[PDB]
RNA sequence: UAUCUGGUUGAUCCUGCCAGUAGUCAUAUGCUUGUCUCAAAGAUUAAGCCAUGCAUGUCUAAGUAUAAGCAAUUUAUACAGUGAAACUGCGAAUGGCUCAUUAAAUCAGUUAUCGUUUAUUUGAUAGUUCCUUUACUACAUGGUAUAACUGUGGUAAUUCU
RNA sequence: GAUGAUUCAUAAUAACUUUUCGAAUCGCAUGGCCUUGUGCUGGCGAUGGUUCAUUCAAAUUUCUGCCCUAUCAACUUUCGAUGGUAGGAUAGUGGCCUACCAUGGUUUCAACGGGUAACGGGGAAUAAGGGUUCGAUUCCGGAGAGGGAGCCUGAGAAACG
RNA sequence: CCCGUCGCUAGUACCGAUUGAAUGGCUUAGUGAGGCCUCAGGAUCUGCUUAGAGAAGGGGGCAACUCCAUCUCAGAGCGGA
């Protein structure tokens, strides 16, 4: 959020070409889409300047499959957070339950700002990395 | 000796083992894509050979008692049509069907001649087949063209009635 | 492993074929065709186990090679050709015409139809798209591709297919008040009118359905096949008419006729 | 050989996996192309399902597109000047995707003369009508036209030469040209 | 088919274990063994080692036949019936066997490919190529092989050649 | 036009190609119309063939679920460990691999290690109710072919007749 | 009320000084077969471009001189596998 152009390659959206001949307002062509399933595309994606190839709104991924909910327990990666899904597991012999949990690494777009303690909902995508298969679609706590 | 054949291009007088493939001598593959490491003798003539295979390229003065005296005729004549036309030095119109070599056989007192089947021969059936293929192409092209034109007039009719209902809309 | 399987053990075959668990280790594996191998009926099990016109698979092959049976008007001298839902089967010796429709017990019925009805079949459209050079097409439930369809035909409709040509005669849309056939699931074989459909964006649209005795049920949209408006169907329904009497009413009805 | 699977790596917890399976063929990997410049040499690779794949080794020319001008010409490649993954590819003159190269630029100047009638850098009536009608489009940019004076244009490789065999690209323009220019002129 | 009983004491009531008691698509073993139906069967130790034989080949009116193969004709002096070999095409990746490895691995139920390959089957589907486009030519149809075969051979030996 | 959603289907423009495919194939029947040439024309098949859809599949993949052990408390990370950007390779996604960068990732809710006389499941035996023990073995999935590794052919094999 | 030391017989595990040999998972340094990709290599085979030279047959001589030639010598080449 201090520069866009940090890497050695030119960061740009693929096949979105801004014609150097013309001169208008609305400075650059920015491609964005709605991810579907009633998730609202955030204004920071529509108006921003970040590139973020793995974004569910401006980038080349699609949300399909499970929609999950967790609480952010780690933000120390770059564009990646770890959420914690807590559930109760039933044991039939003793006729009662026990607390269990899983950690899910999810990708977070620069449209969203999360801290530790926020509740997020994530949507399944194709494999992003070795462990990441989920992508943040709405941050709605603090 | 030890029966191993000679391979052209090995260029050494001893034996060496090569991984051999199809379309290459000293090996016949028993399976598709099968390769096999076989021993083979080089192309350089040494004292270790049991037999040398020689071919005569140019006759000397004397007649060899096994070789230039006697003859074997070739076993089969040409079978493809232009092969017959090259064998007899024919021309295009010659009606080659009469220049077919017939081999008389006698199983008994009966004799019969058993000529080959000429292949790649022009015939009314091949011409009928060509005429059918060229006809089928134009028939399908015309059929697709009327299907496209009928669908386009269907779209025009639907768009016209939609515009008429849109005329009923907006006062 | 290592490639496609070519055998099919008995006790792995679909249960609605009604193949007895003894008399052989194998079942007739349906060859690749217009129908999925679970929701299909090979001609060997139709000719031998349902019509009893043969005693062996060898006799079924002997019937097939003299081009007697033809399925959807094409000859099909294959032993394990998958005949599926709404296929017509013509036996010109005996001049017989069958349609593969389910009875309410969930099995394929011997539904004899007349000669006028054997001239068509219904198909549920599975996708409508634009092929190459911008030509639209539909794909019916048995994989027939039909070019230049009507623009009103969207998915989950039924189109009437001519079976001498591959052309479309007419079509039934999808809304409330439409007579449906359930092909798939627990309620396989039942006929009822659709009351309403549930949007469920993200997977597995449900549809609520009530038969003539006012018994409602619900089914996924994958297993529903619209067959007409309420009153007339577009085909002849088999005996029973998809009613699903309970077992109490069924033994009462059996003790009537016994 | 080269395997493309994930069962040989550690788990996310960090444990060492046991060897579940021998290396399967549907997860194979193949050696790189390392496409050099000059004297075109295309090998074929038979891949999964038939489906031939063209390893270009040592490609010479390419089809390069001028995007603001909407054309593309078959142009000779001079050499790679920048690569965001590795400097040894720039040194060894390997051609991959996203390689910044220099191209010949003479077909582009021939098209620009034949289309607009003004020369870059420093007869019939029909051509006069055409050249007058598309006026006020013959003023492209400063940076590209200075390259046209120098006879070498900066292009970016958009094709994958080890996969398709072809080395296609587009001429650098605008802010992307300024970015790679600051990268190139950086000491 | 919601069941217990014998053993600590001179006698008692307990804790408590041992012992009995019933079953076992749990094995083995002993003794005995008439009939009908039905049936598992080298798992455990050694995923130890193997003599011999067999277990994957395949032809239709419809790819190629001059077998110096067999038949009988009478359509047919180009072939035309049956049919070895061989070439071509498919198949040999299914089946059968075993349970060594393997502990978020396999697997089970439930999802996804808007992240891809797919012989075959079934349904659709290809007027554009005379590559310098007045002939530079064959389109009533163009070029090579090569097998089987015939003949000459090598090695103690091989589905060698 | 479709979808919850696409830079999707599809169309267009400019070029590219080392230039893919666009029938020199086979069997029966042998008609039709003529200015009568061995003229033009024509049926039912068989095999092949580009692309799409279908079917038989495959490869990855989401969620949850596994026996005993703390006389295993910290494990992973120069040799990828967790993520970012580009490339390469792949049928395709992805540290799958490479270059550069950042310092992450798991764990008392039991990570990591060890053991298993551990292939998993449908299931079996015995049970009032709850359970306990077993499942090499008729079906489903996986793996292996003395041990390892590498590959050819092919749609499909890291194939063992 | 039959066991604390010492004693006899049998059995079961433990500690073993013992620089004894045999397995196996890893691991340190040094080598490293085979196929595969690649840089070369070029036994051989083949297709076309000249036509100088060597035995017979047409258009002028019906007496050295101009076209096909059965085939090589090969150089003034381009390839391909
Ligand atoms: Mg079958
Ligand atoms: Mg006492
Ligand atoms: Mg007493
Ligand atoms: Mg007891
Ligand atoms: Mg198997
Ligand atoms: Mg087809
Ligand atoms: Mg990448
Ligand atoms: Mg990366
Ligand atoms: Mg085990
Ligand atoms: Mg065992
Ligand atoms: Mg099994
Ligand atoms: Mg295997
Ligand atoms: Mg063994
Ligand atoms: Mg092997
Ligand atoms: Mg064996
Ligand atoms: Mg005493």
């Amino acid at each position: 959020e201090l520069t866009v152009q940090s890497e050695r390659a030119f960061q740009k959206q693929p096949h979105i070409f801004n014609n150097p001949k013309v001169k208008t307002s609305k400075r650059t062509k920015r491609w964005y889409k709605n991810a579907g399933l009633g998730f609202k595309t955030p204004k920071t994606a529509i108006e921003g300047s970040y590139i973020d190839k793995k974004c569910p709104f401006t980038g080349l991924v699609s949300i399909r499959g499970k929609i999950l909910t967790g609480t952010v327990v780690s933000t120390k990666m770059h564009r990646t957070i770890v959420i914690r899904r807590a559930y109760l597991h039933y044991i039939p012999k003793y006729n009662r339950y026990e607390k269990r949990h899983k950690n899910v690494p999810v990708h977070v777009s620069p449209a969203f700002r999360v801290q530790v303690g926020d509740i997020v909902t994530v949507g399944q995508c194709r494999p992003i990395s070795k462990t990441v298969r989920f992508n943040v679609v709405k941050v709605s706590a603090a | 000796k030890q029966g191993f054949p000679m391979k052209q291009g090995v260029l050494l007088p001893t034996r060496i083992k090569l991984l051999l493939t199809k379309n290459v001598s000293c090996y016949r593959p028993r399976r598709d894509g099968e390769r096999k490491r076989k021993s083979v003798r080089g192309a350089i003539v040494g004292p270790d050979l049991a037999v040398l295979a020689l071919v005569i390229v140019k006759k000397g003065e004397q007649e060899l008692e096994g070789l230039t005296d006697t003859t074997v005729p070739k076993r089969l004549g040409p079978k493809r049509a232009n092969n017959i036309r090259k064998f007899f030095g024919l021309s295009k119109e010659d009606d080659v069907r009469d220049f077919v070599i017939r081999r008389e056989v006698t199983k008994g007192e009966k004799t019969y001649t058993k000529a080959p089947k000429i292949q790649r021969l022009v015939t009314p059936q091949r011409l009928q087949r060509k005429r059918h293929q060229r006809a089928l192409k134009v028939r399908n092209a015309q059929a697709q063209r009327e299907a496209a034109a009928e669908y386009a007039q269907l779209l025009a009719k639907r768009l016209s009635e939609r515009k008429a209902e849109k005329a009923e809309i907006r006062k | 492993a290592r490639g496609p399987k070519k055998h099919l053990k008995r006790l792995a075959a679909p249960h609605h074929w009604l193949l007895d668990k003894l008399s052989g280790c194998y079942a007739p594996r349906p060859s690749a065709g217009p129908h999925k191998l679970r929701e299909s009926l090979p001609l060997i099990v139709f000719l031998r186990n349902r019509l009893k016109y043969a005693l062996n698979g060898r006799e079924v092959k002997a019937i097939l090679m003299q081009r007697h049976v033809k399925v959807d008007g094409k000859v099909r001298t294959d032993t394990t050709y998958p005949a599926g839902f709404m296929d017509v089967i013509t036996l010109d010796a005996t001049n017989e015409n069958f349609r593969l429709v389910y009875d309410v017990k969930g099995r394929f019925a011997v539904h004899r139809i007349t000669d006028e009805e054997a001239s068509y079949k219904l198909g549920k459209v599975k996708k409508v798209q634009l092929g190459k050079k911008g030509v639209p097409y539909v794909v019916t439930h048995d994989g027939r591709t039909i070019r230049y369809p009507d623009p009103n035909i969207k998915v989950n409709d039924t189109v009437k297919i001519d079976l001498a040509s591959g052309k479309i005669t007419d079509f039934i849309k999808f809304d409330a008040g439409k007579l449906v056939y359930v092909t798939g699931g627990r309620n396989l074989g039942r006929i009822g009118t659709i009351v309403h459909k549930e949007r469920h964006d993200g997977g597995f649209d449900l549809v609520h359905i009530k038969d003539s005795l006012d018994n409602t049920f619900v089914t996924r949209l994958n297993n529903v096949f619209v067959i007409g408006e309420q009153g007339k169907p577009y085909i002849s329904l088999p005996k029973g008419k998809g009613i699903k009497l309970s077992i109490a009413e069924e033994r009462d009805r059996r003790r009537a006729q016994q | 050989g080269i395997s493309r699977d994930s069962r040989h790596k550690r788990s996310a917890t960090g444990a060492k996996r046991a060897q579940f399976r021998k290396k399967r063929k549907f997860e194979l990997g193949r050696q790189p192309a390392n496409t050099k410049i000059g004297a075109k040499r295309i090998h074929s690779v038979r891949t999964r399902g038939g489906n031939k794949k063209y390893r270009a080794l040592r490609i010479e020319t390419g089809n390069f597109s001028w995007a603001s001008e909407g054309i593309s010409k078959k142009t000779r490649i001079a050499g790679v000047v920048y690569h965001p993954s590795n400097n040894e590819l720039v040194r060894t003159n390997t051609l991959t995707k996203a390689a910044i190269v220099q191209i010949d630029a003479t077909p582009f100047r021939q098209w620009f003369e034949a289309h607009y009638g003004q020369t870059l850098g420093k007869k019939s009536k029909n051509a006069e009508r055409k050249w007058a009608a598309r006026a006020a489009s013959a003023k492209i940019e400063s940076s590209v036209e200075s390259q046209f004076s120098a006879g070498r244009l900066y292009a970016c490789i958009s094709s994958r030469p080890g996969q398709s065999g072809r080395c296609d690209g587009y001429i650098l323009e605008g802010e992307e040209l300024a970015f790679y220019l600051r990268r190139l002129t950086a000491k």
